[PDB]
Parts: C-alpha cells; sequence; structure tokens
DNA sequence: ACGACTGAGCCGATG
RNA sequence: AUCGGCUCA
C-alpha cells in the first residue's frame, strides 16, 4: 500500500477505523517481534497494518478475539 | 486529589481566603533587583524565599547544590530546594489596607453590580472615586438606603435621631452595601410583580434581574468577593525577568504596574496607622485604586496610562485579548516542529503521490529518525557518535535516508488555507536543491500557483499520524472535491493544449485513406514521420465493456477516429467505452472521461489512468511548436470601418444636441447603446473572420476548416484565452467606467496589437487600479468572512443512527418566467426520501431514474429538519461529497459547511 | 528553511527566530480547520504538545522515535498552565475535576 | 450593496423597504383615513378577536376593497426582510429565502455550492428558539431549540409540573446566535472575552469538554473522524455511575 | 451600537 | 518581546 488504499477501506468499512484497526496493529508488530504473514516486502510495520487487510486478514474482529489467546498461553 | 485526567471545568469569584491559598507568601517588599548583580530580593516581586531558586536544586547563597536536598526547607537564603520551575506555577499577594474597586464586574455593561444592585454605572464612582456617601441599613433618620449625599448635609442626620443609620464612603460602601442585603429576601419580590405592569419592553430589563440573582448563591460563591479585598500576583518565570544583549534590561509592562500599585499601597501603610488626615488622604484611596483599574484592564475608563512613547501599555486584561493573548496562543499562533519551508516548482514526472523533496530538507526533518535506524542496523554506537557522521555528511547517511522516506508520507501546506485541501499527504521521494516540487494539477486544489510562492513542510511522527495521513489527508482521496459533486484536480493549462492539438479534426493532413491494424499501428505511424495527429479513419479497437455482474464482455469494433485520437486510447484503462474520445477533446470534455472514469469504474483506475494521462497531455504540448506569435494576433479586416460608420454616427445626434429631438442630459446614454453594438459586432467579424480561415486545400478544393490560429484554439480548447480577453488583445477594449461608474463620452478604439493613447491608458488606469485596489481587501474579507461563520457551526458533529420522521423541504425545478440552470437531475441529487423507496439514497445514478417518469413534486428529510439530539443524524441529510459514498459517523459536519463558502469566497 | 529540534522561549514554551535556527513554521487556526475537517485526531496531539509546547514529554517522547518504539505519551502544554495562572492572577477560580 | 451582500443575508439585519404580509387569514378589510392612509382589521373568529396595524405613506397595495388574502400576499414591492416571515409561515419557505438570495452571486461568477451546504449553518442559525408558556423558567428568554425539547417532549410526560411548553421562533444569523455558546472555552476565541468571562463568574459555569474547539485547546483529542470512536468511550463513563 | 487575513522575511528601538 | 518601517504569495 503505498499507491492508493481503497480495497482495504471497505474491507474494515470505513477510513477511520482503517487507522485504529491498522494503528492497533502497526503497534504490535513494531514492539515484542510479531510475525509477517504476507511476504515482508522490504517495506516497513507502517504498510503491513493495511497490507494485512489487502489479502483478506486483518480486522477488529481479529484483534479483540485474539488478544484474548495472549491470556490463555501465559499460565 | 492527585492523579490528573481532567474531565471538567468549573469558574468561580475570588474569596480572599481562597487566592490566599494560592499565594505562598505575600508580596510585601515592591522591589525588583538590585542593581549591582542580578538576584531577586529578599522581599521583592522577585525573591526565592517565595518562588524558589534560581536554578535546580540551588539556593541563593550557596550551601545546597546539585540535586541531594529534595524538598530541604532552607532559610539563610530561604528556599525550599525545589526544581525552579516552581517559579512558573507559585504566586504572591498584596495585601491592600483599602479596598480596591475590581473593574471587571463593574465597567462591563450592563454592570454586574448595576442589575444585581437595581442601579445605573455613573452613580458607583461618585462614592467610590470619593465626592459623596450612601446610606446602608433601614433604621430612623429617613434615609433608608442606596440614597446618596454630597458631604455637606449628612451633619443633620446624625443630629436629629441617629442611633440606627448607617452611612460610610468609599469603595469600601459598595462592599458593606453586599454584605447585608439578604438574597433570601431580594429573590422572592418579583414572581408575582409581573402580573399587571408588566409592559413589552419597560419589562426587558426586569427579565435581566430574574436571571443574574437566580444565578448566584445556587453555585456557593456570595457577592462580597466583587470589590478586591486582597491583590494576587503572578509567578517570576512568566512574567519574564530577562537581561538581552548589552547590560540591559527586557521587561513588558506588567512590571511597571505592579510596581507604583505597591508604591501607593506603602505610603498607605505608613499613613494608615501613622496620623491619617482624611483629606490628605482621599489623594490614596484614589490613585493606588486608580492604578488597578490600570493593571487589570488598562484601557477602559478611558485611556488612562501611556509608556514612554506616547503609546498604550498593555495589561493583564491585553493577555487574552487583543488578537494576541493565551487564548490566540494556542490554536492560530501555535509555532511547530517537524518542519521546514522553501519555493515550490513543477514535477512533471511525478505520479501523483510523489513530492519532490529537498534532500537537504528531509535530512535536517528525519535527525531523529535516521539516528535511530542507523543504531539498530548496527553503524554507531550512540547518539553522538552518529552526530558527527551526519555531519561529516558520511555516504551510509544517505543510504538510510532513501529506506527511511520509502513507507513515511509528508505534509504538505499552503496558506490561506481557506477550507481542507489547502492541506495534503504526498508520499516525498528525495531530489537535490534548496527548491520543493510537486504536482501542476493539483495546483487547482491548492489556492496555488508556480510564479512566487511557498509551501511550508511538517512530517506526522506516530504510527497512526503517519497512516492517518495516508488514509485521510492523503492527495489520493481527494480527487472529487467537498463542497461539491465535480473533482477539483483537473487538467489544468497545458495538459489541456497537447489533448486538442492531439484531438482536433481535419481532412488533410500527410496522406490519407488508410486503415491501421488496432491502436499499436498509429503510433508507428507518427513518431517515426509517416503522418501526422490528424486523418479522418476507420480503426480497430477492443474495447472491454462491463457486464450486468461482471465481466465477461470483450467486444470489437471498427470506427472513424483520427490518428490523434486514438493513440491516447492506450491509456484509457480497457474498462471504459470509446463514444468519450471520440471528439476534439477540450479541458471541459476531458474533465469527462475522469467523471465517467471514476463511477464506471472506480477510485483505484482513475487514480492511475488520469495521471498517466497528464504526462500524455504535456508530450504532444511540447511537441507542436506551440507559441505565441504577432501573426496570430489578427485584426478584423474592415475594422476601420466599423470604428468611422459609428464615429460618423456621433456626429450626426450632435446636430440635434443643442437643439431638440433629444435634450441635453440624455447625450451621455443614447450612443452608447450604438457604441456597445460595434463592441461585439467586432467581436463576431473576428469569431467569423478567425474562427474557420483555412482555405488552402489538398482535396480538390473546399472550404470547412477549423482555425489554424494559436490563440482561438485555447479559447477553443479550454487552455487559456477568454472570449473577452481575445477581444481586448487585437480587437476592441470598448468601454470602461469612473471611480464612480458613469462610463466615458469615447470608450477606447484600439487594442494590444497597436499602440494606446495617452488618454487611453491614463483612463483604464482607473478601470483596474479599482479592481486591483479590490484585492486590496478581498483576501482580507473572505478571511473575516470565513472565520465568522465556521466559528458559529464548529461546535457541531455526526451524532445518531437514525432521526426518524416524514418531514422535509419542498424542491421544484428553477423556472424565472424562461431560464433554467440546474433543474432536476443535479440539485435533487444526493437528497434523502421521505414517500412513494422511500428512506434510501438519490444517487449519481438515481435520478436518471426519476427523470423517466416525468418527475414533479418532492419533499426530502434535510438538516435543518433534523430531530437528532446534538448533531447531523446522518440518514437525514445527504452525502459525504468528498467521496462516492454515503456519509459516515465522523466527519464533522459544521467545519466544512462555513469552510465551502470560504473557497469560492474568493 | 527548515527545523526540528533546538531551543525554546522561556515563558509560551515554543520556537524564536533568531540565532542558532531560522523561525520555526507555524500552525494557525486556519490549518486547524482541515485538521479537524480530515480525522486528524492522534496528529492534532501532536501538534500541541510534542512539537512546541509540553516540558516533560516532547523531549521525552525524543527517544521513542530513536528506540523505535513511535509512539505519543503526552500530558499537558504549558500555554494552558500560564491561562490558568493568568486567570487566577486576574480574580478567578478555576480548576482541574477528577474520574 | 455589492460583495458583503453575503455577510448581510446570514447577519440577520433588516434591509430597507418590506412589504406587510397580512399576518392572520380572514375577511381582510380596510376602515377610516388620514392623508393616504387606511388602518387594517384582521380580526379571527376564534378567541383572538383583538388585531389591528397601519403602514408608511407611499406602498401601494392589492388588495382592494375585499378579495381571498389568505396569510398575506404579495402586497407592496422591493426586498423583503428576514424576520417576519420566521413568525408568520414557520420553517419551511423561510430558509428557502435564505438560499434563493445568495446562490445567484455566485450563479453569475460561475459557481455551484449543493445548496444543503447553507442549511448546516442556517440551523446553527435558526437555533435558538423562544418559548410561549410558563414552564419551568421564565416567557422569553434564550433557550436551544431541541432543548425546549429537553423540556417539551420531557415535560408532558413523567413526574408532577403539569406546564406545557410549545415553542416559537427567532432569528439570531451569525453574530448573535455565536454569542449564546454556553461553554465558555469556545466562546472567549472569537468574541470580546470581557462579557462572558465575568458572567462566567457571576453564576458558576462549566464547560464540560464536549466541544470541538473545546477539547483541541486543552491539548486533548477531537471528538470527530478518526477521534470519534474514542469519545464515544469516555463521555459514556459519565452515565456509566 | 459593534467589528477589523492568512502565512515569514529583514531592519529598528526601549520596557 | 510591543510598537514603527518596508517588500513578495
Ligand atoms: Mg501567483
Ligand atoms: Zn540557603
Ligand atoms: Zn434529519
Amino acid at each position: 500500500a503505498r499507491v492508493t488504499v481503497q480495497d482495504a477501506v471497505e474491507k474494515i468499512g470505513n477510513r477511520f477505523d482503517l487507522v485504529l484497526v491498522a494503528a492497533r496493529r502497526a503497534r504490535q508488530m513494531q514492539v515484542g517481534g510479531k510475525d509477517p504473514l504476507v511476504p515482508e516486502e522490504n517495506d516497513k510495520t507502517t504498510v503491513i497494518a493495511l497490507r494485512e487487510i489487502e489479502e483478506g486478514l486483518i480486522n477488529n474482529q481479529i484483534l479483540d478475539v485474539r488478544e484474548r489467546q495472549e491470556q490463555q498461553e501465559q499460565e | 486529589t492527585k492523579t490528573e485526567e481532567f474531565d471538567a471545568i468549573k469558574i468561580a469569584l475570588a474569596s480572599p481566603d481562597m487566592i490566599r491559598s494560592w499565594s505562598f507568601g505575600e508580596v510585601k517588599k515592591p522591589e525588583t533587583i538590585n542593581y549591582r548583580t542580578f538576584k531577586p530580593e529578599r522581599d521583592g516581586l522577585f525573591c526565592a524565599r517565595i518562588f524558589g531558586p534560581v536554578k535546580d536544586y540551588e539556593c541563593l547563597c550557596g550551601k545546597y547544590k546539585r540535586l541531594k536536598h529534595r524538598g530541604v526547607i532552607c532559610e539563610k537564603c530561604g528556599v525550599e530546594v525545589t526544581q525552579t520551575k516552581v517559579r512558573r506555577e507559585r504566586m504572591g499577594h498584596i495585601e491592600l489596607a483599602s479596598p480596591t474597586a475590581h473593574i471587571w464586574f463593574l465597567k462591563s455593561l450592563p454592570s454586574r453590580i448595576g442589575l444585581l444592585l437595581d442601579m445605573p454605572l455613573r452613580d458607583i464612582e461618585r462614592v467610590l472615586y470619593f465626592e459623596s456617601y450612601v446610606v446602608i441599613e433601614g433604621g430612623m433618620t429617613n434615609l433608608e438606603r442606596q440614597q446618596i449625599l454630597t458631604e455637606e448635609q449628612y451633619l443633620d442626620a446624625l443630629e436629629e435621631f441617629g442611633d440606627e443609620f448607617d452611612a460610610k464612603m468609599g469603595a469600601e460602601a459598595i462592599q458593606a452595601l453586599l454584605k447585608s442585603m439578604d438574597l433570601e429576601q431580594e429573590c422572592e419580590q418579583l414572581r408575582e410583580e409581573l402580573n399587571e405592569t408588566n409592559s413589552e419592553t419597560k419589562r426587558k430589563k426586569l427579565t435581566k434581574r430574574i436571571k443574574l440573582l437566580e444565578a448566584f448563591v445556587q453555585s456557593g460563591n456570595k457577592p462580597e468577593w466583587m470589590i478586591l479585598t486582597v491583590l494576587p500576583v503572578l509567578p517570576p518565570d512568566l512574567r519574564p525577568l530577562v537581561p538581552l544583549d548589552g547590560g540591559r534590561f527586557a521587561t513588558s509592562d506588567l512590571n511597571d504596574l505592579y510596581r507604583r500599585v505597591i508604591n501607593r499601597n506603602n505610603r498607605l501603610k505608613r499613613l494608615l496607622d501613622l496620623a491619617a488626615p482624611d483629606i490628605i488622604v482621599r489623594n490614596e484611596k484614589r490613585m493606588l485604586q486608580e492604578a488597578v483599574d490600570a493593571l487589570l484592564d488598562n484601557g477602559r475608563r478611558g485611556r488612562a496610562i501611556t509608556g514612554s512613547n506616547k503609546r498604550p501599555l498593555k495589561s493583564l486584561a491585553d493577555m487574552i485579548k487583543g488578537k494576541q493573548g493565551r487564548f490566540r496562543q494556542n490554536l492560530l499562533g501555535k509555532r511547530v516542529d517537524y518542519s521546514g519551508r522553501s519555493v515550490i516548482t513543477v514535477g512533471p514526472y511525478l505520479r501523483l503521490h510523489q513530492c519532490g523533496l529537498p534532500k537537504k530538507m528531509a535530512l535536517e526533518l528525519f535527525k531523529p529518525f535516521i539516528y535511530g535506524k542507523l543504531e539498530l542496523r548496527g553503524l554507531a554506537t550512540t547518539i553522538k557518535a552518529a552526530k558527527k557522521m551526519v555531519e561529516r555528511e558520511e555516504a551510509v547517511v544517505w543510504d538510510i535516508l532513501d529506506e527511511v522516506i520509502r513507507e513515511h508520507p509528508v505534509l504538505l501546506n499552503r496558506a490561506p488555507t481557506l477550507h481542507r485541501l489547502g492541506i495534503q499527504a504526498f508520499e516525498p521521494v528525495l531530489i537535490e536543491g534548496k527548491a520543493i516540487q510537486l504536482h501542476p494539477l493539483v495546483c487547482a486544489a491548492y489556492n496555488a500557483d508556480f510564479d512566487g510562492d511557498q509551501m511550508a513542510v511538517h512530517v506526522p511522527l506516530t504510527l497512526e499520524a503517519q497512516l492517518e495521513a495516508r488514509a485521510l489527508m492523503m492527495s489520493t482521496n481527494n480527487i472529487l472535491s467537498p463542497a461539491n459533486g465535480e473533482p477539483i484536480i483537473v487538467p489544468s493549462q497545458d495538459v489541456v493544449l497537447g489533448l486538442y492539438y492531439m484531438t482536433r479534426d481535419c481532412v488533410n493532413a500527410k496522406g490519407e485513406g488508410m486503415v491501421l491494424t488496432g491502436p499499436k499501428e498509429a503510433e508507428r505511424l507518427y513518431r517515426s514521420g509517416l503522418a501526422s495527429l490528424h486523418a479522418r479513419v476507420k480503426v480497430r479497437i477492443t474495447e472491454y465493456e462491463k457486464d450486468a455482474n461482471g465481466e465477461l464482455v470483450a467486444k470489437t469494433s471498427l470506427k472513424d477516429t483520427t490518428v490523434g485520437r486514438a493513440i491516447l486510447w492506450m491509456i484509457v484503462p480497457k474498462g471504459l467505452p470509446y463514444s468519450i474520445v471520440n471528439q476534439a477533446l477540450g479541458k471541459k470534455a476531458i474533465s469527462k472521461m475522469l467523471n465517467t472514469c471514476y463511477r464506471i469504474l472506480g477510485l483505484k483506475p482513475t487514480v492511475i489512468f488520469a495521471d498517466q494521462i497528464m504526462y500524455t497531455g504535456f508530450a504532444y504540448a511540447a511537441r507542436s511548436g506551440a507559441s505565441v506569435g504577432i501573426d496570430d494576433m489578427v485584426i478584423p479586416e474592415k475594422k476601420h470601418e466599423i470604428i468611422s460608420e459609428a464615429e460618423a454616427e456621433v456626429a450626426e445626434i450632435q446636430e440635434q444636441f443643442q437643439s431638440g429631438l433629444v435634450t441635453a442630459g440624455e447625450r451621455y446614454n443614447k450612443v452608447i447603446d450604438i457604441w456597445a453594438a460595434a463592441n461585439d459586432r467586432v467581436s463576431k467579424a473576428m469569431m467569423d473572420n478567425l474562427q474557420t480561415e483555412t482555405v488552402i486545400n489538398r482535396d480538390g478544393q473546399e472550404e470547412k476548416q477549423v482555425s489554424f490560429n494559436s490563440i482561438y484554439m485555447m479559447a477553443d480548447s479550454g487552455a487559456r484565452g477568454s472570449a473577452a480577453q481575445i477581444r481586448q488583445l487585437a480587437g476592441m477594449r470598448g468601454l470602461m467606467a469612473k471611480p464612480d461608474g458613469s462610463i466615458i463620452e469615447t470608450p477606447i478604439t484600439a487594442n494590444f496589437r497597436e499602440g494606446l493613447n495617452v488618454l487611453q491608458y491614463f483612463i483604464s488606469t482607473h478601470g483596474a487600479r479599482k479592481g486591483l485596489a479590490d484585492t486590496a481587501l478581498k483576501t482580507a474579507n473572505s478571511g473575516y468572512l470565513t472565520r465568522r461563520l465556521v466559528d458559529v457551526a464548529q461546535d457541531l458533529v455526526v451524532t445518531e443512527d437514525d432521526c426518524g420522521t416524514h418531514e422535509g423541504i419542498m424542491m421544484t425545478p428553477v423556472i424565472e418566467g424562461g431560464d433554467v440552470k440546474e433543474p432536476l437531475r443535479d440539485r435533487v441529487l444526493g437528497r434523502v426520501t421521505a414517500e412513494d423507496p422511500r428512506n434510501t439514497l438519490l444517487h449519481e445514478q438515481w435520478c436518471d431514474l426519476l427523470e423517466e417518469n416525468s418527475v414533479d413534486a418532492v419533499k426530502v428529510r434535510s438538516v435543518v429538519s433534523c430531530d437528532t439530539d446534538f448533531g447531523v443524524c446522518a440518514h437525514c441529510y445527504g452525502r459525504d461529497l468528498a467521496r462516492g459514498h454515503i456519509i459516515n459517523k465522523g466527519e464533522a459536519i459544521g467545519v466544512i459547511a462555513a469552510q465551502s463558502i470560504g473557497e469560492p469566497g474568493t | 528553511h527548515a527545523r526540528s529540534t533546538g531551543s525554546y522561549s522561556l515563558v509560551t514554551q515554543q520556537p524564536l527566530g533568531g540565532k542558532a535556527q531560522f523561525g520555526g513554521q507555524r500552525f494557525g487556526e486556519m490549518e486547524v480547520w482541515a485538521l479537524e475537517a480530515y480525522g486528524a485526531a492522534y496528529t492534532l496531539q501532536e501538534m500541541l504538545t510534542v512539537k512546541s509546547d509540553d516540558v516533560n514529554g516532547r523531549t521525552k517522547m525524543y527517544k521513542n522515535i530513536v528506540d523505535g518504539n513511535h509512539q505519543m505519551e503526552p500530558g499537558m502544554p504549558e500555554s494552558f498552565n500560564v491561562l490558568l495562572k493568568e486567570i487566577r492572577s486576574l480574580g478567578i477560580n478555576i480548576e482541574l475535576e477528577d474520574e | 450593496g455589492g460583495l458583503p451582500r453575503v455577510a448581510d443575508l446570514f447577519e440577520a439585519r433588516r434591509p430597507k423597504e418590506p412589504a406587510i404580509l397580512a399576518e392572520i387569514s380572514g375577511i381582510v378589510s380596510f376602515g377610516k383615513e388620514t392623508k393616504g392612509k387606511r388602518r387594517l382589521v384582521i380580526t379571527p373568529v376564534d378567541g383572538s378577536d383583538p388585531y389591528e396595524e397601519m403602514i408608511p405613506k407611499w406602498r401601494q397595495l392589492n388588495v382592494f376593497e375585499g378579495e381571498r388574502v389568505e396569510r398575506g400576499d404579495v402586497i407592496s414591492d422591493g426586498p423583503e426582510a428576514p424576520h417576519d416571515i420566521l413568525r408568520l409561515r414557520g420553517v419551511h419557505a423561510v430558509t428557502r429565502y435564505i438560499v434563493n438570495e445568495v446562490q445567484d452571486v455566485y450563479r453569475l461568477q460561475g459557481v455551484k455550492i449543493n445548496d444543503k451546504h447553507i442549511e448546516v449553518i442556517v440551523r446553527q442559525m435558526l437555533r435558538k428558539a423562544t418559548i410561549v408558556n410558563a414552564g419551568s423558567s421564565d416567557f422569553l428568554e434564550g433557550e436551544q431549540v431541541e432543548y425546549s425539547r429537553v423540556k417539551i417532549a420531557n415535560r408532558e410526560l413523567e413526574a408532577n409540573g403539569k406546564v406545557g411548553a410549545t415553542y416559537s421562533r427567532d432569528l439570531l444569523g451569525i453574530t448573535k446566535a455565536s454569542l449564546a455558546t454556553e461553554s465558555f472555552i469556545s466562546a472567549a476565541s472569537f468574541q470580546e472575552t470581557t462579557r462572558v468571562l465575568t458572567e462566567a463568574a457571576v453564576a458558576g459555569k462549566r464547560d464540560e469538554l464536549r466541544g470541538l474547539k473545546e477539547n483541541v485547546i486543552v491539548g486533548r483529542l477531537i471528538p470527530a473522524g478518526t477521534g470519534y470512536a474514542y469519545h464515544q468511550d469516555r463521555m459514556r463513563r459519565r452515565a456509566a455511575g
């Protein structure tokens, strides 16, 4: 996502929750490592959050359900 | 109370013990500094034993140093050893031996004392300024209350009955007056008093008293604190004590006031309990209280003080107002970091999202981006070691820069930001120089032009800042305009002429009767040098239409288009019909392609396609060998006839002037219509004697062909050159006005191909030196108009999921007798409905399907009619026209509204 | 001209034109109009704190772009702390309520 | 005027020579005469029999000696005034008067502004209504129209304080409805700060940080755009408690 | 009776 | 830093 993000906007729905679904995802892959799924084409953690929306992946439904997973692995 | 997650704010009056709390120690002495060495004196306006020391965890005298003694309450120097920043928050006070009439509660009309005591304003001065007495308590001397008496008489009041009768003097009178005027009393004396003698505008003040009393004790204030019993003083850092350059001392007007004030308060104290000659005193309760009605607010009573240069002294008051306080210092006058500035230049190689940032600039911005992504890659051991490799201009520096600018966008700003497109984001790349580069299409979106201009250049930091700069502010969302349903980024100027030159029709150029085997053979037949961009020929085309669902539609056909036209079909992105480019495309009909490209397909290929027009526009613009020759400034053939037959039509009516078939006064205007007849009698022996001028024919012999003239083509393409401009250039200049307006006896005959008469220049002088003096206040008044308008409709947001009632406002097409502009298809567009679907959108694809019924009589649920708490319900509004979709819960409706009046307010 | 870090004027903790560097660019209210129109929530937060004013957080954010964290961590700009201290000494009570 | 034409329209001040819209419908006839005048009579059959009005001295009229006049007629020529039509008809053609003057300025220059943009503000102008009957505080006064529905939709039901409050209409164009922001923060950024920050002291006014101008100053996030869903989670905890 | 553009440049002069 | 001076968008 350098040219135009039109595919990844309407996936989550609007352009404001393309921020706080990608800000949260741009945060998770910057701190404690975290997995690069769709080939890390050089790029940076900026695009990656959005790039996971361009290939049928990251959403708010997948960031508030999988944060319960890192609360079932540390017991 | 500890945690500082603030939620709400409340305001209230200034009690004595309250302001004392904020204060830590009285500002007893009125001293600044010992003009020997710069140390804030003992008990002076500056002092550490009150406000804290002059450094970090240190003192004045010099035993406690560096850090150790965290909050060690010293004495010899006198410092609670804390970090000096206390001098930005801590306060002192000045206890007045005489109560001092506060001003903001008094001379701010209609007086917060006046209609709180049932009184005017002139009065309260008299006793407080010092001439007369006033009565307080109800007893036995027949003087009741709030009575007024000039000195002399009072002798016979405490010499008749006496004992029960109060009446002191001064501001003090107003003090003790507010003490005993019970408020369970005053209140319930006006609810059965508005019973019959009401009247209709005599009761305009009787309702200004019911509000002010009711809202007072129920907040927990009570009115004793109106007049200032004790005076608060600011912290030392804020009022800046700073000795600049030349052993010389820099301080604003704050200090000059705070002092004198105390110089009287000390003359006062030493003359309250040291013999009180009460006439020599009225020199003091006056002059002291006359300087606090100068500190608090200088210019109110009547331009009281001046500086040392006959110009007013600024005050505590004007530290908020005067457009330049701490209110217009949190929004407007707000300096920002991580940015720069430079002059703007073209960039015809760029793709839309691309700016051309000055390498220099990028570097001195991204410093703390590079330092860290250098230490991480393993090229440096500290931040400072990198501070040398950067400045050394080491090569590896620029390496990291390319991968930092990779996936890290920018904000680009032009003042005035009349609306919101005045800022957009553009993904830059590197380009060396001092100069910044940009797109020539967004030229129009910005208030912009390449001639002597400048752009500040911010940088969005947090992951969010970047991505939301990409998600919203970016240029890629802003192809359609906010204010209306037209794209703002259109083929401006030059890009245009290329396409006209290209597409323009013909019958003879270089050979004809050709066919081609697709769009590819065409390009061969040009750049090599085997044909020209003309020649009407039947051409093979593989247009792919869209299926109902999509998209198994691959059509084939063979149609008539010129060499020029068809070349560009290459860049027309597969999914598009052909009849759009089939013609002599002016910017007018070029903007079509976009608008058609946008709604048939989408956003992702309109951007690619359109930017790729721009290149292809300039491509044949230059190649053309186009120019502005004095040949193509052609004059109408018989110009010196049309002026001449109408010049002797002046000499025929003046055979009738002083006599009588027309009178003396009306002369001025009878010929003005026949003058103005020739105005556009010649402009149609010009757009007819230059419109289709060719006549040199290859194919046997015929006449009709569009002109070879360079200028006209601009007026036919829409490059630049209005059908009024052209006249003035090589036709008729015509009618001008006066400073008043009345037109001149002889409008201009000549033009700018031929030479002007001195008179003829000297007249026009006005015409344009009025029309440009307007522009001295054009950018000024629009900005006053805009702001004002934004400030009413800014406290507003989108709110509910739905507002639900069948209601609205009429739309029935405009007919001013016989002249229409916008009827049904492009006015009622987007309006949300309420009858039959009802409660569904009327899209750009819809009032097509509501024109075919012979549609009449409409009512639509809109913004005024919004049964919606505080905001705009969204489902009872319309559409976000800065997009091709329904409006969304978020985009603040208000800001945009007033914004869209500033933009074309220019 | 350019800017990214340096010094600030004592009172309103903001840049000053003169020695060391030129004038740092200004952010107006008609400029903020644009930020108010776009969803520029987080951007407008940095502007007024970690670029100009904030005394404990503008520079304590500095080493979150160096350290490779990329984050806000703001608090309160002093221009308000001035406005508060002016109003208290102008002659008013005004303060912050909590949860 | 010319350019400040635009200004005057949203500003709200009466123009030069207005008309006389027959305020109430019925058997409208004239009576009496002095120099060149005729005292009008408009008595509705229902309860309010009283009603009389008069006119200046060069108006030529289009209702002669008893014709079917309704809620007014296009009587005397000239540019009409703002305030009365809002009082008379309602709020359906009063807005279209705000639109069908301002626009043609741009339609001679050549600009469109899809009309609903004028509404956003006109709603922010038309607001600040004046209520009829004695309900919770005084006859006339200044209170928001939708606050009068925190009143009218509120009073006519629960509790034990039975006095309904049907609304009436005033126009406060920009510099008038602007003044009446009960939020000292945004209030003092564009008016004479004195007149509010002193009436701030008197009554003990607050500002609970709901606004846009408001949130900005304090170094907080805006309740709009991306900051919308943030201020959906913080303002909801003032009721959950 | 009130209300006074949006950016930054350079010089100068006294609280 | 307030004021004064003058240019370019
Ligand atoms: Mg220009
Ligand atoms: Zn000491
Ligand atoms: Zn609605």
